[PDB]
């Protein structure tokens, strides 16, 4: 119960400062103040254009490696077992498979950025 | 009575908090920009007075026009001034931004930046020294101290 | 240094677990008696509520066996107030 | 009302699901799935499995941020229909919210509904257990026993992930 | 084609997980371990047809242990009748259901 | 069996490979404008990018075009002399020396030896000022801002030398056709000697904080590589030529005073 | 059963109708797919934790692992689709109609 | 000199001293002069509610010794 | 193979250190004799309740008291 | 009396945030041969007050082309995530004792990125989108190595509980058997907090002001105190992980003062790192945590899995 009280206290502390930052001071709002900032000059096109990304392969393998380390976090509890040799072998084999995947990406120029 | 006392105290508080937290934007054009960053050198060190650069116009308070304002630069200067939130202040540096200076009769030089933006402090020189620019900044601070905005609101 | 301290911590952990094991039978006896008393209190009040309803039999077991089953959470605290509900069901999970 | 805590969390769960299953824009779909993942972690944390909730929250947050990068690269347009900008999206969002609140009102009145299974009206505190777990947590010990019991599961999962890296690298080749 | 390799070779790959009454880490029992044991031992080696005909009581009792339909049904009946009795004015709750009775242990 | 719906259905290609149908890829066109700490005051780089790899750079200039070389034609030589201070406002005295050398070549007169030695010494001082600003501003653009504040004290000291010899910190108007305007005040060269004594240690600590840092090396080892032939063909002069391997210097090949 | 089961399967059905009716965006259907896997995860772990099937606690981690693997496969196929055509619209995949 | 930042550093020091000491004092007050109980696992929770039941005040930090028994 | 080791230590020492550490971690539990002590320590941790067996009459190995001499003791855990 | 505890936690951390801005400006003055703010008050003690009052009387300036909902929502999320970050930190008693506190920090570290991402996306700007995608790349660079470093360190602790980390190093410091893990942990938290040399988001040179280039005063201050609370608690997290102090259950103030001095020295070293190095590229950082940190971390994880089995030094999980 205490965690929801703490989260609510933090949230209404955060939203109190924003609400007093929008109604307190004097406003002079024109159709020049809110223009997008492009270092002093008018922008040449929209900001919603496709902003192409070069590190797509690293993002996909970030998903796969995040799941690899998600599988790996039960290790402090798994060290409290009786079948210690099998647990040690499977932990070592999982980490070795992670390293094998990383090395195969490294040797195949997958981590190098496109263009 | 009491309301005038309260609004005078509130005016003093907000004037101190505004004059002790001047954030100028990184904006220079010419020789006078080199003199401004020589004012920001460790010899004079305007960071002592709470004066620290902020590159974006949205997070700046005072605009320092240091350099020559040409015809190709005037719409950019005006736009950057417009994007600066209220309250905003303008300090003119050097003879180029004051009245054109050496290039007053030039075909492509705006004769003074006061034709584009409302200027508070004019700092003369070519270039004005770093002590002169610090004097202009302190003059702008003393000008901010003499503002009676809530007093005017209460009287109106 | 970490090896020495970890082995000492394991010895202390085994000592704590031994203390808990020595405490288990008394707590188990009180838990059995409290559960049976609460079930009897719920059954004795179930007859008072169910007097007008036809086709009802008090103390009916929904299972086809006579084997004792573990009492369901709602079978124990079904008639009690919401403070005890929050203290017993979500009490340990919510506790700090 | 506080006894219905998992009910309120599941209603926020379905609200986020119908918010992002209208498919307004994948940025707002990402926000909706972030909300749904967080409140699902909450639900399974009141059921006791804190580790599982923390893992699903962390994994979905990472995946949602990567796919946010993807839609800022790939799935974007000039004027994204964030919400209310399209007729069918607003219509289906309102339809889903109305249907969900309708069945919540129905189950909080008759205390029993029949959609294809049969669902009861009380809170889910009744189906808990009155015993103690001793000096261990059941979910943590199960996923710990993954290493000592599930060697075959470890083998097939690691092999599938390694060949998944191989698969995604030999898909984005171009020739 | 259920090419059962596990019994032919003598290894087990997913046999330890498939039921609720198998071996658990330091023997943590499930909620309905006994009912699963009874239903499993009732219907071993007799086939599926004789399993659904000759172990219907054990299976339906185990299924009631799993989802608990009838338990919450009876609880709903008791709760609804108690609420109607409270609202109408023919019943008063006892003091030990009100918040204090000098609890047992 | 062809029908109305199956009228535009062409058969698939023989190799089952379609032409790539190359639509415009819509490169994002950023504006590295003048209100930017990276751009040196006024520089409108219209920049066509594929996300962040640069595909085209078009530096629009002329935002500081004052039209100096018309007002020079409208004024006398002594009046046009201060115009050369404000072209390169961090290498002023070398510009004064260049203008004076051109006018002295046209006038068939030469300065006295002491004026020449003062000119060369103060040109070396101006070279120190320019190189300090160049290295420190490059480091500030990269991200290391401590050498800027470290060496701007020395820049202030050379500005004090300029003011002592001429009365102005930056635009001295000191080197004129025919020599220099004024003789050196007494005691200036001793202070120059003290400053020159300590400046080696100043350069040493700047170099120690910059030249061995691997973060500084990664931003400079393979950036902006120019071959010698394109450096000659594009009109590059000075430090670019000397860094690309061309053994060229005007102080050794076409010497002055 | 419990009403939390009602809401979880009702969320699953919402995301199922979301996946099966396209809105001219493949990535939104991918998001609906991840929503369905999240709902499966929540339902599985709810019943597993309620019935105290302790050995089955390792299962939903594996299910979510394979969910993310198939999500990564979907994203890679989407990179190929967006590299062929201008955008990721599902109406551009109509070459196999003749 | 270089010791003039030490005002702000000492202010940060006391500002980080405040919350830990505040939590320590609040835990030592609202738990009858003793440390707050840490219930990591359900056995400790069952023991804490056992004390809450034997205490008779519905407040578990009121601790009954062996003088309660006959 | 010494020249290759010198070259790879001259070029990428981080990969050499990682390969050495991983090889050490793989091959050390095979040759070390302290792992059985860890096994017995893990086995001798009492998570459950040690339920007693019914005394039929022929079981002299199992003790009747926790302070009886017969049974598995933990002296080695004290000494180690 | 829980609300009093929450208030006495959440007010001093933002006061210390303001005074950390003061101390950072003073140290960043004093290393570069100059002074800090010493004009406003006695040795400049009133500068954060003046900055705070100034930022809350300036114009709010919501852009017209920006989606207003996410534009307002992002700084609230940033401040709330920085404020709920501090909850399970034991000094020596945490506000909320949690069985799994480390995973809670990891999940909230994942969540706090989204404030930066949505503030970049909502403000219709190209520089803001550039900063947002740089934040995305930074997160996919650092997160795996951060989680696996913390996993391979906690294997000697026995559990994810932060209070057990006090007991597990009451004999010797944990920086001794995991000094390489300590260095890569320090670098990973340098990258997490968007501080130099891994800024790459609020770059004032490659960009103008990064993802908050359109945010005027007030809302911008929320990001400022969110980031400074992040750096303070991350130094506190490192201090708890590797530099545990002597704890007396009768006098907790000894542990509080020892811990406070160590975390202050860590923040001083943090600002020391800030004023010494050039900024990296945003692809050179990706080639740093993957090509240099990840293989050594996998090797160290093998080592720290096999080592408790090796020395019979498996820590208790209770
Ligand atoms: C965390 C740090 C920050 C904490 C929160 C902020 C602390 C300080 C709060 C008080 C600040 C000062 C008063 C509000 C802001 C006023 C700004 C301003 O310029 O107002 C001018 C305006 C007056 O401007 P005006 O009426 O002349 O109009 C200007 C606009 N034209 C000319 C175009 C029409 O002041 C007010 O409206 C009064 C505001 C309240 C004054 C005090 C009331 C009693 C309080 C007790
Ligand atoms: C909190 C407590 C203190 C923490 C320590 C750190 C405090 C001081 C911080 C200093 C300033 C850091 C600023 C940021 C720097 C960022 C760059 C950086 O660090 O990059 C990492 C750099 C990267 O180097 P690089 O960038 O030069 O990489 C070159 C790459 N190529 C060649 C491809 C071009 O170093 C590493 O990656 C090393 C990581 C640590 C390794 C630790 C090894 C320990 C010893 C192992 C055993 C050795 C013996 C031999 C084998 C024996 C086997 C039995
Ligand atoms: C109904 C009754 C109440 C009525 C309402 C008013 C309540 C009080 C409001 C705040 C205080 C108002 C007075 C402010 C100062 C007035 C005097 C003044 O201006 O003094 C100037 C002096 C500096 O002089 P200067 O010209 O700068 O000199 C250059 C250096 N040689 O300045 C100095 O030497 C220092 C000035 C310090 C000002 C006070 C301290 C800061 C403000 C603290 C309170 C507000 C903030 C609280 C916390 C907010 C969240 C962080
Ligand atoms: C019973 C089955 C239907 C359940 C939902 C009924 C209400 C919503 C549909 C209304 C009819 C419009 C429709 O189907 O639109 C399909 C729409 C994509 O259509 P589009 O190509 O954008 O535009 C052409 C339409 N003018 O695609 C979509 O709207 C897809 C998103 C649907 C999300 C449904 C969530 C609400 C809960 C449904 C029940 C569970
Ligand atoms: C058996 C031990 C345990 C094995 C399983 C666990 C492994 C843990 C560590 C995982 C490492 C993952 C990444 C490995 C990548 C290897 C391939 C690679 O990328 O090599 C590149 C590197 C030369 O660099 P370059 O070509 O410039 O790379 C492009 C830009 N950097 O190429 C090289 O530097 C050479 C790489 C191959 C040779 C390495 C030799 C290391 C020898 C250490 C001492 C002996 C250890 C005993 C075991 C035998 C190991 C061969
Ligand atoms: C539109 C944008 C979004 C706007 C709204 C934003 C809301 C705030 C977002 C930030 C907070 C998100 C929180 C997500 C769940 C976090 C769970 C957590 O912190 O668990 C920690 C702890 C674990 O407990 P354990 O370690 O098992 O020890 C107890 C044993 N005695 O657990 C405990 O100690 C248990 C304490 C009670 C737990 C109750 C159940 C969780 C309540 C969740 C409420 C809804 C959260 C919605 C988040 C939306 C995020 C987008
Ligand atoms: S006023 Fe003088 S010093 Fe300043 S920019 Fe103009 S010419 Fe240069």
């Amino acid at each position: 119960m205490n965690l929801m009280i703490t989260l609510l206290t933090n949230f209404t502390l955060a939203t109190l400062l924003v609400t007093i930052a929008f109604w307190l001071p004097q406003l002079n709002v024109y159709s020049e103040k809110t223009s997008p900032y492009e270092c002093g000059f008018d922008p040449m096109g929209s900001a919603r254009l496709p902003f192409s990304m070069k590190f797509f392969l690293v993002a996909i393998t970030f998903l796969l490696f995040d799941l690899e380390i998600a599988l790996l976090l039960p290790l402090p509890w798994a060290s409290q077992t009786t079948n210690l040799n099998t647990m040690l072998t499977m932990a070592l084999l999982l980490i070795f498979l992670l390293a094998v995947s990383l090395a195969y990406e490294w040797t195949q120029k997958g981590l190098e950025w496109t263009e | 009575s009491r309301g005038e006392y309260v609004v005078a105290k509130l005016d003093d508080l907000i004037n101190w908090a505004r004059r002790s937290s001047l954030w100028p934007m990184t904006f220079g054009l010419a020789c006078c920009a080199v003199e401004m960053m020589h004012m920001a050198a460790p010899r004079y060190d305007m960071d002592r007075f709470g004066v620290v650069f902020r590159a974006s116009p949205r997070q700046s308070d005072v605009m320092i026009v240091a350099g020559t304002l040409t015809n190709k630069m005037a719409p950019a200067l005006r736009k950057v001034y417009d994007q600066m939130p209220e309250p905003r202040y303008v300090v003119s540096m050097g003879s180029c931004a004051n009245g054109g200076g050496y290039y007053h009769y030039s075909y492509s030089v705006v004769r003074g930046c006061d034709r584009i933006v409302p200027v508070d402090i004019y700092v003369p020189g070519c270039p004005p020294t770093a002590e002169a620019l610090l004097y202009g900044i302190l003059q702008l601070q003393k000008k901010i101290k003499r503002e009676k905005r809530l007093r005017i609101w209460y009287r109106r | 240094s970490m090896m020495r301290w970890n082995r000492e911590r394991r010895r202390l952990q085994i000592e704590d677990f031994e203390a808990r094991i020595a405490l288990m039978p008394l707590l188990q006896a009180e838990k059995d008696r409290r559960v049976l008393q609460m079930l009897r209190e719920n059954l004795e009040e179930e007859a008072t509520i169910m007097k007008d309803v036809p086709g009802w039999k008090v103390g009916e077991s929904v299972f086809h066996t006579t084997r004792w089953v573990t009492p369901m959470m709602g079978e124990l605290y079904g008639l009690r107030t919401g403070e005890e509900i929050l203290s017993s069901t979500y009490g340990f999970i919510w506790y700090t | 009302m506080m006894t219905y805590i998992v009910f309120i969390l599941s209603i926020i769960f379905v609200m986020g699901f119908v918010g992002f299953s209208s498919k307004p824009s994948p940025i707002y779909g990402g926000l909706g799935l972030i909300v749904s993942g967080g409140v699902g972690c909450g639900i399974v944390l009141n059921f006791g499995g804190s580790f599982l909730g923390l893992m699903v929250f962390l994994i979905y947050l990472g995946g949602m941020m990567v796919v946010f990068g993807y839609t800022t690269a790939m799935a974007t347009e000039q004027y994204p229909e964030v919400w209310v900008s399209n007729k069918v999206v607003l219509g289906t969002f309102i339809t889903g919210l109305l249907m969900e609140f309708l069945m919540v009102y129905y189950v909080l009145k008759d205390k029993e509904v029949e959609i294809v299974f049969k669902f009861n009206g009380m809170g889910d505190w009744v189906i808990y257990d009155t015993g103690d777990s001793g000096f261990f947590s059941e979910e943590a010990m199960g996923i710990a026993a993954l290493y000592s019991y599930g060697t075959w599961l470890v083998i097939v999962t690691g092999w599938s992930l390694l060949i998944g890296v191989v698969v995604i690298m030999e898909i984005t080749r171009g020739n | 084609p259920f090419f059962d390799v596990q019994k032919k070779l003598g290894v087990d790959l997913d046999h330890w997980m498939t039921i609720q009454s198998a071996e658990q880490p330091h023997r943590i029992p499930a909620r309905c371990h006994a009912f699963e044991k009874e239903w499993i031992e009732c219907a071993h080696g007799i086939g599926s047809i004789r399993a659904e005909k000759e172990c219907k009581i054990e299976f339906e009792d185990f299924r009631e242990c799993l989802l608990r339909q009838k338990t919450m049904k009876r609880l709903n009946a008791i709760k609804r009748q108690r609420d109607k009795l409270i609202k109408e004015g023919k019943y008063t709750p006892p003091p030990h259901h009100s918040g204090q009775e000098d609890l047992r242990p | 069996y062809p029908t109305k719906e199956t009228a535009h259905w062409k058969p698939p290609p023989w190799n089952d490979v379609d032409p790539p149908k190359d639509t415009l890829v819509s490169n994002l066109t950023l504006n590295f404008g003048p209100q930017h700490p990276a751009a040196h005051g006024v520089l409108r780089l219209v920049m066509e990018l594929s996300g962040e790899m640069v595909r085209k750079c078009d530096p629009h200039i002329g935002l500081l075009h004052r039209g100096t070389e018309k007002l020079i034609e409208y004024k006398t030589y002594l009046q046009a002399l201060p115009y050369f201070d404000r072209l390169d406002y961090v290498s002023m005295m070398c510009n004064e020396q260049a203008y004076s050398l051109a006018v002295e070549k046209l006038l068939n007169i030469q300065p006295p030896p002491r004026a020449q030695w003062i000119r060369v010494l103060f040109g070396e001082i101006t070279r120190l000022l320019n190189h300090i600003m160049a290295v420190t501003t490059h480091a500030l653009d990269i991200g290391a801002m401590t050498p800027f504040f470290w060496m701007f004290e020395e820049r202030e000291k050379m500005f004090e030398f300029y003011e002592r010899v001429s009365g102005a910190r930056m635009h001295a108007a000191y080197v004129r056709p025919g020599g220099v305007h004024q003789d050196l005040p007494l005691g200036l060269m001793d202070d120059i000697y003290e400053f020159s004594k300590n400046f080696s240690l100043r350069i040493d600590e700047l170099e120690e904080m910059l030249t061995n840092n691997r973060i500084w090396r990664n931003r400079t080892v393979d950036i902006g590589v120019v071959t010698a032939e394109d450096a000659l063909n594009y009109g590059f002069s000075g430090v670019m030529l000397r860094g690309s391997g061309i053994q060229w210097d005007l102080r050794k090949t076409q010497p002055y005073d | 059963m419990s009403l939390v089961y009602m809401n979880i399967m009702m969320a699953f059905t919402v995301s199922l109708t979301g996946l099966l009716m396209y809105r001219s965006h493949l990535m939104s259907s991918l998001l609906c797919l991840e929503g369905m896997m999240l709902s499966l995860f929540i339902l599985a772990t709810l019943m597993i934790l309620n019935s105290h099937f302790t050995l089955a606690s390792m299962m939903p981690i594996i299910l979510l692992v394979f969910a993310a693997c198939e999500a990564a496969l979907g994203l890679s196929l989407l990179v190929m689709v967006s590299n062929t055509y201008g955008t990721d619209y599902v109406q551009n995949l109509n070459l196999l109609q003749c | 000199m270089w010791f003039e930042v030490l005002p702000g550093i000492a202010v940060m020091g006391v500002c980080l001293f405040i919350p830990g000491m505040a939590t320590a004092r609040i835990h030592r007050f609202s738990n009858g002069g003793r440390e707050k109980r840490v219930a990591h696992y359900s056995y400790q929770w069952y023991l804490m509610e056992r004390d809450r039941r034997v205490s008779g005040v519905n407040r578990y930090y009121v601790s009954k010794g062996l003088e309660n028994i006959d | 193979v010494a020249a290759f080791l010198k070259n790879v230590w001259a070029k990428e020492p981080v990969l050499v250190a990682s390969f050495a550490i991983a090889g050490l971690a793989v091959i050390l539990p095979t040759l070390s004799p302290y792992t059985k002590y860890s096994l017995m320590i893990n086995r001798a941790t009492p998570y459950n309740y040690p339920v007693p067996l019914r005394d039929d009459g022929n079981m002299p190995d199992v003790p009747s008291h926790p302070q009886d001499p017969q049974g598995p003791s933990l002296e080695w855990l004290k000494r180690l | 009396m829980f609300m009093i505890n929450v208030l006495t936690l959440i007010i001093p951390i933002l006061l210390a945030v303001a005074f950390l801005t003061l101390v950072e400006r003073k140290v960043l003055g004093y290393m570069q041969f100059r002074k800090g703010p010493n004009v406003v008050g006695p040795y400049g003690l009133l500068q954060p007050i003046a900055d705070a009052i100034k930022l809350f009387i300036k114009e709010p300036l919501r852009p017209a082309t920006s989606s207003i909902s996410m534009f307002i929502l992002a700084p609230i999320l940033a401040l709330t995530l920085a404020l709920t970050m501090w909850i399970p930190l034991p000094m020596p008693y945490p506000l909320i004792n949690m069985n799994l506190g480390v995973l809670f920090m990891l999940a909230m570290s994942s969540l706090a990125v989204y404030s930066i991402l949505w503030s970049g996306w909502a403000s219709n700007s190209k520089y803001a989108l550039i900063g947002a995608l740089r934040a995305v790349a930074q997160t996919i660079s650092y997160e795996v190595t951060l989680a696996i470093i913390l996993l391979s360190v906690l294997l000697m602790n026995g559990s994810f509980t932060l209070s057990t980390l006090i007991i597990t190093q009451e004999q010797v410091w944990l920086i001794f058997p995991a000094w390489p893990l300590a260095m890569m942990w320090f670098i990973s938290t340098l990258a997490e907090t968007n501080r130099a040399p891994f800024d790459l988001t609020e770059g004032e040179s490659e960009l103008v002001s990064g993802f908050n280039v359109e945010y005027a005063a007030g809302p911008f201050a929320l990001f400022f105190m969110a980031e400074y609370a992040n750096i303070i608690m991350m130094n506190i997290f490192t201090t708890t992980l590797f530099l545990g102090a002597f704890h007396n259950p009768y006098m907790p103030e000894l542990y509080t003062i020892n811990f406070t001095i160590k975390s202050l020295l860590l923040s001083i070293t943090f600002l020391w790192i800030r004023a010494s190095y050039p900024r990296f590229r945003y692809d050179q950082l990706m080639h740093l945590l993957w090509k240099n940190f990840l293989p050594l971390t996998l090797a160290l994880c093998m080592w720290h899995v096999s080592l408790p089995i090796l020395l019979s030094s498996i820590p208790p999980q209770t």
